[PDB]
RNA sequence: GGUGAAAAGUACCCCGGGAGGGGAGUGAAAGAGUACCUGAAACCGUGCGCUUACAAUCCGUCAGAGCCCUCGACGUGUCGUGGGGUGAUGGCGUGCCUUUUGAAGAAUGAGCCUGCGAGUCAGGGACAUGUCGCGAGGUUAACCCGGGUGGGGUAGCCGC
RNA sequence: CUGUGGGUAGGGGUGAAAGGCCAAUCAAACUCCGUGAUAGCUGGUUCUCCCCGAAAUGCAUUUAGGUGCAGCGUCGCAUG
RNA sequence: GGCAGCCAACGUGUUGGCUGGGUAGGGGAGCGUCCUGCAUCCGGUGAAGCCGCCGAGUGAUCGAGUGGUGGAGGGUGUGGGAGUGAGAAUGCAGGCAUGAGUAGCGAUUAGGCAAGUGAGAACCUUGCCCGCCGAAAGACCAAGGGUUCCUGGGCCAGGCCAGUCCGCCCAGGGUGAGUCGGGACCUAAGGCGAGGCCGACAGGCGUAGUCGAUGGACAACGGGUUGAUAUUCCCGUACC
């Protein structure tokens, strides 16, 4: 099927505002003597040091 | 090019107006000189690390060559018929330069 | 007021729309909050905004001379670029058009009082 | 399963079909490459 | 096709792998940066103001509460010959064009913007009507002489 | 069956014949030219206001969804 | 209370009376655009264009009223001339939306891990496995392509993702023959064709000839070597 009218700016507007991201939960973790912040899935691989805190 | 290198103008327009000095370079094909003192410009040079200043060209028109007595003039031509030359007057005073 | 320093990414090859739906996660954000969450974030876009922060960031180090800690990704937004058309053959002998957009992200952070 | 489509390469065949020497030894060939010469075109022939 | 008058085309510093920028400089200007005169609309954001989640809306118009801004006056917040913005709510309200007896029509055409796209010209043509010159007359055609748009040219043509 | 080279050309070719095929096209290929073909047919034709304002009937028609003349509009003049 | 059309009266600009829906269509009078004769005026102390504010006209529209932007030409009067006005032509060009961050990302083999490189690695390099082809998905050519080959460098575009990689971009390099495959040898189908005959002309055929391989004749083999050529270079032994 193809659309038979163009859509309007209110109801495309309306679903494109669902296309959105969501900001990740971080939590602290102490690396090297100082902090930095990181998901709370990645918490321990940061405690035993296998993820690469730029 | 009625204005040759080595032989001094006075800046007759533009923004050094007032101000004798010698050309150093002639552009026939395009009807430009280059003579020092005037018209000078500051430049960027990437490296000796700075900025220079040196000269750019001013249209003839803008410079007028200076008499024997130090007066600005427009140059005619005489003929010389003992060697056949083409020599340059000037217009205002009637000798040469 | 508040004192600011600015930064612009221009030509970036993302798309607006893709740059803003990042941009819409740190709008109003202390910098290095920003940037954390920038970091984590599992969209590419991210990588483009993250520098754009850390640059206008950069400036207020380095050319207003204030204090890190008090910056806040005041403004920021995503504005489109040129766009380069392209041809992808399709079904039948038909060509259909491809768009490769970009955009440019400006930041405006500022030294708020803490 | 046929694929096979109109243009198979070839230059002798191509040469003695379309060239120089074939639109000289007629009339109307000539009548064509004056035509080509005229209009400009930086390749009068095959 | 269009930087600037002139490359004076951004030395050096900073973020970035670069791209891109921020200071600093050049310049009359960089709302002129070799993506370059002016830089409209469609289209895309960001910030603020008012509104909107019990409501059947050709999307307007007329009446209209509340809020916000602004101009006067008295004064110190409330009117006024006021002006804007937004609009809860109430009445009325069936797109445009083509073509049809008759289309909001579920007949055609049109996604949107910007630029473009259709009664013109020739001719001592014909007819009619204005206007002007001369007037029982009116006028020349080819042509000839004029660096001109001026002057000669009676062959013909129309009236009689 | 197949490769390489070659021959047949448009009212012509070729066809163990289907109007098949002849460069993704064939009840007469394609290109340029005549040429801005012609269409009683469809479509489109762009600013404003002021005054007036129809017809969809008659007659003829190789005519019937076209046109001519009449009727009916407007403007100018005459009459009143 | 305002306007306008027809008409009348005094009279010479007023007043009065009637009238003013409207398509096809007829008539009248005007707005805006551009080019120009003549006349005037404005403009780097900022023209046009554009964006506004505040206003104006009965309409098209106006603003020698004003700000912002802008950077070199404009206004007005009175004549002259129009490529003079768009919203519709399944109109033409360009730029951009809607669908929509949606479908797809191109077979029927299938990848994994360790390490390296690098700013960045599912995709690149190396190793070890696993799997697929194997009358091929291996090896060598013709036709066709044309530098795609090798080395060094690159990572903006292309690659249906990313890319440090690449048949992509850049520079330099690379193809060696008495014997291979052709010509200098030969002819077939056919092509052209001295003279020639035929045909108003344009031309049609064609003899002698001369081209024309897909065929006939004719002398080289094994090994080694370069990052890139190899019966070609070299080595050994041959043949014409
Ligand atoms: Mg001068
Ligand atoms: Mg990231
Ligand atoms: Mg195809
Ligand atoms: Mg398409
Ligand atoms: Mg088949
Ligand atoms: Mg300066
Ligand atoms: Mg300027
Ligand atoms: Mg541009
Ligand atoms: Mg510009
Ligand atoms: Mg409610
Ligand atoms: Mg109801
Ligand atoms: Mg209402
Ligand atoms: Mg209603
Ligand atoms: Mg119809
Ligand atoms: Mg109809
Ligand atoms: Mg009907
Ligand atoms: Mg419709
Ligand atoms: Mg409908
Ligand atoms: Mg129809
Ligand atoms: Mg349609
Ligand atoms: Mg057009
Ligand atoms: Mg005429
Ligand atoms: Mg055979
Ligand atoms: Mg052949
Ligand atoms: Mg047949
Ligand atoms: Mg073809
Ligand atoms: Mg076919
Ligand atoms: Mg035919
Ligand atoms: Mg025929
Ligand atoms: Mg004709
Ligand atoms: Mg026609
Ligand atoms: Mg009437
Ligand atoms: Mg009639
Ligand atoms: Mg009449
Ligand atoms: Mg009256
Ligand atoms: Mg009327
Ligand atoms: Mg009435
Ligand atoms: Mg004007
Ligand atoms: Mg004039
Ligand atoms: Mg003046
Ligand atoms: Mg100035
Ligand atoms: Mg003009
Ligand atoms: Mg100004
Ligand atoms: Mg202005
Ligand atoms: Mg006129
Ligand atoms: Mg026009
Ligand atoms: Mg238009
Ligand atoms: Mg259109
Ligand atoms: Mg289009
Ligand atoms: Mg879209
Ligand atoms: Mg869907
Ligand atoms: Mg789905
Ligand atoms: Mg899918
Ligand atoms: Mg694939
Ligand atoms: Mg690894
Ligand atoms: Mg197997
Ligand atoms: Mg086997
Ligand atoms: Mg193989
Ligand atoms: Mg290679
Ligand atoms: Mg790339
Ligand atoms: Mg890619
Ligand atoms: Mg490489
Ligand atoms: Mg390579
Ligand atoms: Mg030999
Ligand atoms: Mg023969
Ligand atoms: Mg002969
Ligand atoms: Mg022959
Ligand atoms: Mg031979
Ligand atoms: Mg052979
Ligand atoms: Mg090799
Ligand atoms: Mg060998």
């Amino acid at each position: 099927a193809v659309p038979k009218r163009r859509m309007s700016r209110a109801n495309t507007r309306s679903r494109r505002a669902q296309w959105k991201a969501e900001a990740p939960g971080l939590v602290t973790v102490s690396v090297a003597g100082q902090q930095r912040k990181v998901p709370r899935r990645l918490l321990k691989a940061a405690r035993l040091g296998l993820v690469d805190l730029d | 090019m009625k204005v040759h290198k080595g032989d001094t103008v006075l800046v007759i327009s533009g923004k050094d107006k007032g101000a004798k000095g010698k050309v150093l370079v002639a552009y026939p094909d395009r009807n430009k000189v280059l003579v020092e003192g005037v018209n000078r410009i500051k430049k960027h040079t990437a490296v000796s690390g700075g900025i220079v200043t040196q000269e750019a060209p001013i249209h003839v028109s803008n410079v007028m060559v200076v008499d024997s007595d130090g007066k600005p003039t427009r140059v005619g031509y005489r003929i010389d018929d003992e060697t056949g030359k083409k020599v340059r007057i000037a217009k205002t005073n009637g000798k040469d330069i | 007021e508040f004192p600011s320093a600015t930064a612009k990414a221009r030509y970036v090859r993302v798309s607006a729309t893709k740059a803003r739906r990042v941009i819409d996660l740190v709008r109003g954000k202390s910098v290095e909050e920003a940037l954390d969450i920038l970091r984590w974030a599992p969209q590419a876009a991210s990588e483009p905004v993250a520098k754009v922060i850390a640059s206008a960031a950069a400036n207020a180090q380095n050319n207003e001379g204030l204090d890190p800690s008090t910056l806040v990704v005041a403004t920021v937004y995503a504005d489109e670029g040129p766009t380069a058309k392209r041809i992808r053959p399709r079904a039948q002998g038909r060509a259909f058009r491809i768009r490769k957009r970009t955009s440019h992200i400006t930041v405006i952070v500022e030294s708020r009082p803490p | 399963a046929k694929g096979k489509r109109t243009f198979q390469p070839n230059n002798r065949r191509r040469a003695r079909v379309h060239g120089f020497r074939l639109r000289m030894r007629t009339r109307a060939g000539r009548a064509i490459v004056a035509n080509r010469r005229s209009k400009g075109r930086r390749a009068l022939t095959a």
